[PDB]
């Protein structure tokens, strides 16, 4: 569980110290959701069959919709598709 | 790294077993079934009732249920030796697709029920069973080139 | 009954707690402006928030254990007479008006009068002392 | 019967001519009839508040949660009437936001909880920027999205550690485990602080507030109230940490001081945003309890009706300003509505009683919200937190009365010549009349929840 | 019947719509619940005009009009559906007591007669 | 050219399947699924029970 | 929601302790509970192994 | 014991080496190029740990869909990048990130089992030292199944599947009603 906490913490304080490039912050926040699954999957492997790995397939299916709403909302961080502005 | 531990000893308080042999016992799987079935049932029953308390059915049933299977394989090694032998010889090819040797099955089963008078009672009443002569199914691909002459001769002589 | 405290034993550990708080927080406050530079000049911005933390423990808990040595037996009335000294370091925060530092001393004392232990427990039905037992009813 | 309503009216918004001001009348009347013919579950609700569980992971607590979803239906009917009578095609995701909120008020186990808090949060991210021809909403939605993502992985990391210490998931399996391994306590306060993203506890403070001022007013009514009740109703339904063991009390101390120290605000939206923040901070104090939910269940309704009311009143006060702000947001300054008592002063009376609500003068609300709050506090023994709650109430009352004192000074030049704008007036009159006549039936509820 | 020895637990009375399986239980079942009803079977009819009462809710959607045009059909469908759930909310119970309890008169006999399942 | 129009349903399904037919013939499959899945409970007429198993631990 | 576990064998002798209400006897399940815990994490197993390898280290 | 095939598990050094690239890139999108390398190292980790199934799931759905979508966006409306981690932009970096890395290491220590001390903080770091787990033999496993049991649990917990149906519903209706801009 070193393997998941370290990638989670580095994604987290990458999301803190991110004074460049909004999308690197956005993908660090993405990689949090796979830093957490390396914790979850190895806890399930150290335990058993499907108890936590059900939550793992849930968080994968939902992390998809996370990135989908995040893109389709980042498109509207401005005007829409493109016009005159400043 | 799935390293192997291979320690050795022998423990006192019971008479030792006799082990069993390779994957060819899959051919003999039903053959130990109907004969050694109540031994099997009492073994697994005594295991399940002692909730967590394993390693106490070893001296009674862990010896007994292996004694029965050793007796069955000795009977089948004297009764139908080569009929067993060509049948598992078929059955080690074809991925143990147990459909894939269903003609030497009838030879071995006729030999067993002839001499050691057992059966293959697959429990369930609805369909037909082991004689199917498939007719819409997945019979075989390489039809046991050393064994087609055997069932052919059994159709011929018998 | 009670036990008098190790005044140095609380004091140096509390001063290290205050200095660690001045490192982890009073140097964390460097996000606030556009004067950038990282390490040598962070404490140019932040010399006036360090020892506001570290001096606070040396004001407070030193006074607290000394009050426990003077008015003993570990009462809450130490705290009101403790935290006033904390206001003295608050007085060192603003050397403008000594009337205002006496003001912040007495208000910090009244603040310290109450914060003895937040989230008290083991009081299943609270706030009902019971008298001597003679089949009591008017408590719980 | 919400899923059937959603799948019906997503098909109904499909193949629609983009009239899109009638479908909300159908959703309003549908939720009205659903409440009217689904209140019959209250008889089968409680003999002794007997819970009922869907498939082991979802819980139906018939006294608490069966009131919470009724409040959700009620305020949704009010919002749906507020959009009737400037819009885009959005009530599908209003209803699915409701579906997520009701799942988290029914979620026994963390898989359902996490799915539903994230569904709910996605709904908030979307509703923030449906009005996409803004520069306010464009910034606010992305800010809400990124921090909801952080707080989402904080949720999931709390529960993943919870799974790491115990191979179960359910809090039904916590079952007064009194050996209380310390990491169970730390996991649970981490899960608490994770769910407490929405209240904007004073270290997590400022970020919600710019979002509330950067949404249109027809939206910031909806998301200063839905997750405010939702995540806390989960948090009181299961009492995670019996006391705080000083972690949460510090959070509410710096909240209820350090969000009421946010006194001087000229923007209206900021002002009642801090109001809805600090009154949400109130009900965090009886998250610090055990076996106490009546004060919480009463304080939600006897806050949220009035929160809805003050937003509806400053909706009605757009008509009287002789200036407006941006296309999406009309009335952001306090000093816009100066001489309102020389306009239709009956709504000034309503605004008066709903702000005297929030300060808690006795005979309408505060002696029945804050009285139950304070008896729940002093039942436990949190003596200091009582007097800081009192200080919070006074200093909150100061910026509350700021609204009434700017409401009724004197008008420059406006009295009367107009047409009418009504038939939603019975909604605001219903909320104001239920605010200042609850002192009549303040004892019937005391018996009814004693029997549930 | 109709499945394995697996069980499907559902004691459903909520705002997320469910139903029941083939059989193994003591609570309310699938096909018996639509039957064993009463003269409250027009309760679903009472909602059948209620969402069709949106025309009565039309107090000037536009300026000076009435009779919302023929999407009421859609409303009529919802006017059925919720009321159907309200009829399906009339689980009196399955063989408990201390209620209205016509089940011990109109469904005790069916569990008597069908003595082979 | 004419699209589909609802109010005559026997006419609608005609002048759906004849002018924009490519969703019609999809949804004909979409209705051939579950409706035929409900016309089986007489049509199997108790045809078969599968009868599979994990380990059968027996009784006393 | 508990698949065929490598630690399922300590639910039952924990849950049959909480079959009766001895979680309000508050200690009758603690041997059962910490045996469940040693199935979870093998803590005292691991300390026992650390002890015997420390004894191995001094030969 | 095939010396390198025992330290083939410790690939976390490549994970931290990729993630130290992931926040200090030159271009804005060479970072998200490295992100798929992070995901495929995660897949290598999961295949090595005993679950190659979710390795192939991550290859199918993360770098198959969402990373593809990051690359899909970062072509059009490319944001104005600050150039790199300059020293003036590495200002106030070490002064909080060092303490934060220490506090989060103590959080990973707080994931430990039950000890009310700092002994559990050192215990998880020595967790590999006193222990190597012992596998067992097949006692009555009838049918072969790896992710089949995941669907068995998805049948038992069917309601979360029918609700994440709704979250995928939201994932398609939202981007319609936030970007299409009907007329
Ligand atoms: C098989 C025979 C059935 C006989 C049943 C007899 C029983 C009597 C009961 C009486 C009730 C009638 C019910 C019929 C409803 C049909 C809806 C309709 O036609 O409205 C038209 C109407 C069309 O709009 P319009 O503006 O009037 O027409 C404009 C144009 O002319 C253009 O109009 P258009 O023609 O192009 O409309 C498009 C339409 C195609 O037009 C059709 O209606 C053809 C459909 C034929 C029937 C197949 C659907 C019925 C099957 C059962 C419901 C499946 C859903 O496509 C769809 O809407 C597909 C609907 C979803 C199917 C997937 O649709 C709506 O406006 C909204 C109505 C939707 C309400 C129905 C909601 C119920 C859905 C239940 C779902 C259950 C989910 C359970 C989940 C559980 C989770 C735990
Ligand atoms: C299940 C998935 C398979 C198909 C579902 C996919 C979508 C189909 C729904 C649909 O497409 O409806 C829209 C279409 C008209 O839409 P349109 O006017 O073209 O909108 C474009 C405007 N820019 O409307 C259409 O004309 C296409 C839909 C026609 C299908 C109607 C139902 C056919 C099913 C036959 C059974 C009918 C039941 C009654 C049978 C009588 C009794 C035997």
């Amino acid at each position: 569980m070193f393997i998941g906490t370290i990638i989670l913490v580095l994604s987290f304080l990458g999301f803190v110290f991110n004074r460049r490039n909004i999308i690197l912050a956005f993908i660090c926040l993405e990689t949090m959701l796979l830093g957490i699954n390396l914790i979850l999957l190895r806890n399930s492997v150290l335990f058993d069959d499907i108890s936590g790995s059900l939550f793992a397939i849930v968080i994968i299916i939902l992390a998809g919709v996370e990135s989908a709403i995040g893109l389709s909302l980042l498109v509207s961080y401005y005007r829409l598709r493109g016009v005159i502005n400043s | 790294p799935f390293e192997d531990k291979a320690n050795m000893p022998d423990n006192v308080p019971d008479v030792v077993e006799v082990g069993a042999t390779s994957a060819p016992l899959l051919s003999a799987s039903y053959f130990i079934g109907a004969k050694c079935k109540p031994y099997n049932d009492d073994f697994m029953l005594c295991r399940e009732e002692s909730q967590g308390s394993g390693a106490i059915d070893c001296l009674k049933e862990g010896r007994r249920v292996t004694r029965c299977a050793v007796s069955v394989i000795e009977d089948i090694n004297k009764s139908c030796l080569d009929e067993f032998r060509l049948h598992w010889q078929c059955l080690e090819q074809n991925n143990h697709q147990l459909s894939g040797c269903r003609k030497a099955e009838a030879l071995l089963n006729k030999c067993v029920f002839t001499k050691l008078n057992l059966e293959k009672k697959i429990p369930g009443l609805r369909p037909d069973e082991e004689p199917v002569f498939l007719k819409k199914d997945p019979w075989i691909k390489p039809a046991v080139d050393d064994f087609k002459s055997v069932r052919a001769y059994a159709e011929a002589k018998k | 009954h009670f036990h008098p405290y190790n005044t140095l034993g609380l004091a140096t550990q509390s001063a290290m707690v205050g200095l660690g708080a001045g490192v982890v927080a009073a140097a964390a406050r460097n996000s606030l402006a556009t004067g950038p530079r990282n390490i040598l000049t962070t404490f140019s911005k932040s010399g006036g928030v360090v020892t506001i933390f570290t001096g606070a423990s040396i004001a407070y808990v030193f006074t607290y254990c000394s009050a426990a040595n003077l008015r003993e037996r570990k009462d809450g009335w130490n705290h009101m007479w403790a935290g006033a000294a904390t206001g003295a370091v608050l007085g060192a925060r603003t050397k403008l008006v000594p009337a205002f530092i006496g003001w912040t001393v007495l208000c910090g004392a009244a603040c310290g009068l109450f914060g003895w232990t937040g989230a008290r427990f083991n009081a299943d039905r609270k706030a009902s002392l019971e008298q001597s037992p003679k089949g009591f009813v008017q408590e719980d | 019967m919400l899923i059937l309503a959603i799948i019906s009216l997503i098909t109904f918004v499909s193949m629609s001519k983009l009239s899109d001001n009638r479908a909300i009348i159908r959703l309003i009347n549908i939720y009205l009839i659903l409440v009217l013919v689904l209140d019959s579950f209250l008889y089968l609700l409680f003999l002794n508040n007997q819970t009922y569980t869907v498939m082991g992971e979802l819980l139906i607590f018939n006294s608490f949660t069966f009131y919470i979803d009724m409040l959700i239906y009620f305020i949704m009917i009010v919002i749906s009437s507020l959009y009737g009578y400037p819009k885009k095609e959005l009530i599908i995701l209003f209803l699915i936001n409701i579906l997520g909120a009701l799942l988290i008020v029914h979620s026994n186990d963390f898989i359902t909880l996490f799915v539903a808090i994230e569904l709910q949060s996605y709904s908030i991210y979307l509703i923030t920027a449906i009005y996409n021809s803004s520069y306010k909403a464009s910034k606010a939605s992305m800010l809400y999205f990124f921090m909801g993502g952080i707080l989402s992985i904080l949720i999931a990391y709390s529960i993943n550690t919870y799974y790491s210490v115990l191979n179960s998931y359910t809090l039904h399996s916590l079952d007064s485990l009194i050996i209380n391994t310390l990491d169970l306590n730390l996991i649970l306060i981490a899960l608490s602080l994770g769910l407490l993203f929405k209240i904007g506890i004073a270290p997590l403070h400022k970020w919600l507030i710019s979002i509330y001022e950067n949404t249109p007013i027809l939206i910031t009514i909806y998301i200063s109230l839905i997750p405010k009740i939702s995540i806390l109703s989960y948090l009181v339904l299961s009492n995670i940490s019996i006391n705080s063991l000083v972690i949460s009390i510090l959070a509410i101390l710096t909240l209820l001081v350090g969000s009421v120290g946010g006194l001087l605000q000229i923007k209206i939206k900021r002002l009642l945003a801090f109001s809805g923040l600090t009154n949400a901070g109130y009900m965090m104090l009886l998250l610090l309890l055990n076996n106490n939910e009546f004060s919480y269940l009463y304080y939600i309704t006897q806050y949220s009706i009035s929160h809805l009311a003050i937003f509806m009143i400053i909706i009605f006060s757009i008509y009287y300003i002789n200036y407006i702000n941006n296309q999406y947001n009309p009335i952001i300054y306090v000093n816009q509505l100066k001489g309102l008592i020389h306009d239709n002063a009956y709504l000034v009376l309503s605004m008066a009683i709903v702000v005297f609500s929030f300060i808690g003068i006795p005979p309408l609300l505060g002696f029945f919200g804050k009285l139950n709050i304070l008896m729940s506090i002093l039942n436990n023994g949190y003596y200091f937190i009582s007097i800081v709650l009192i200080v919070a109430s006074l200093i909150s009352a100061l910026y509350y009365l700021y609204l009434l004192n700017v409401s009724i000074q004197d008008k420059n030049n406006i009295l009367i010549n107009s047409n009418e704008t009504v038939s939603s007036v019975l909604s605001y009159i219903l909320s104001s009349l239920i605010i200042l006549i609850t002192f009549g039936f303040i004892y019937n509820s005391l018996i009814i929840d004693i029997f549930n | 019947s109709t499945p394995l020895v697996k069980t499907s637990v559902n004691y459903s009375y909520g705002d997320y719509p469910l139903i029941d399986a083939d059989p193994h239980f003591k609570r309310v079942v699938g096909y018996m619940r639509p039957s064993d009803y009463g003269v409250i079977g027009l309760a679903t009819a009472a909602l059948p005009a209620g969402i069709c009462f949106a025309e009565w809710l039309d107090p000037v959607k536009g300026k000076f009009a009435r009779p919302s045009v023929k999407f009421l059909r859609v409303a009529t469908m919802l006017g059925f559906a919720v009321g159907f759930g309200a009829a399906y909310a009339r689980s009196s119970l399955r063989f408990f007591g201390v209620t209205e309890n016509a089940r011990e008169y109109k469904k005790d006999e069916a569990q008597m007669a069908a003595r082979k399942a | 050219a004419n699209p589909g129009f609802w109010n005559g349903p026997f006419r609608y399904l005609r002048w759906s399947a004849h002018n924009r037919p490519h969703l019609f013939f999809a949804f004909a499959i979409g209705i051939a699924g579950p409706v035929a899945a409900l016309t089986l409970t007489p049509l199997r007429r108790k045809y078969l029970y599968p009868d599979h198993s994990p380990l059968p631990q027996s009784y006393p | 929601t508990g698949g065929r576990n490598r630690c399922f064998s300590e639910w039952q002798s924990f849950m049959h302790c909480t079959a009766k209400t001895d979680a309000k006897s508050r200690a009758q399940c603690l041997p059962n509970f910490e045996d469940y815990m040693e199935c979870l994490h093998h803590t005292k197993e691991k300390a026992r192994l650390r002890e015997i390898e420390s004894v191995l280290k001094q030969k | 014991m095939y010396l390198t095939y025992y330290f083939i598990e410790i690939t976390i050094f490549l994970a931290i080496l990729c993630t130290i690239f992931i926040i200090s890139a030159k271009n804005p999108m060479v970072s998200i190029l490295y992100m798929i390398a992070l995901f495929v190292i995660a897949a290598m980790y999961l295949y090595l740990i005993g679950l190659g199934i979710f390795s192939l799931l991550y290859i199918m759905i993360y770098i198959g869909a969402i990373a593809v979508l990051f690359l899909f966006i970062i072509t059009l409306l490319d944001i104005n990048s600050t150039e790199l981690s300059v020293k003036s932009n590495i200002r106030d970096l070490p002064l909080v990130l060092i303490s934060l890395i220490v506090l989060t290491i103590s959080g990973l220590m707080i994931y430990s089992n039950d000890s009310i001390l700092i002994n559990k903080l050192l215990e998880a770091f020595g967790n590999d030292y006193n222990t190597i787990i012992t596998q067992d033999w097949f006692n009555i496993e009838n049918t072969t199944l790896l992710t089949t049991i995941g669907n068995v649990l998805l049948t038992n917990n069917a309601f979360i599947l029918l609700v994440l149906a709704i979250v995928l519903l939201l994932g398609i209706i939202g981007p319609i009603s936030i970007t299409m801009k009907h007329k």
